């Protein structure tokens, strides 16, 4: 149990789950910013 | 001579519009980088 408490809920249930959704928002926002940069048509 | 002068005034402002576009793009990238925090 001392070996397996490394994977223990140190930061609590609410924070671990929220962090996951925060990273989801971060990753998705990175995705549309990068795709809008690649997809923009500056040239006439 | 007058005609020759017009040539350069036609050439210019294309670099200016490209420059304002790329400044807008880099400002947007910097803003996104600071807001993602």
């Amino acid at each position: 149990k001392l070996i397996s408490t490394m994977p223990g809920i140190h930061l609590s249930p609410e924070q671990q789950q929220q962090q996951l959704q925060s990273l989801r928002e971060q990753v998705r926002t990175k995705n549309e910013l990068l795709q809008k940069y690649k997809s923009l048509c500056m040239f006439e | 001579n007058h005609e020759a002068a017009t040539c350069l005034e036609d050439v210019v402002y294309r670099g200016d519009m490209l420059l304002e576009k790329i400044q807008s793009a880099l400002a947007d990238i910097a803003q996104s980088q600071l807001k993602t925090r």
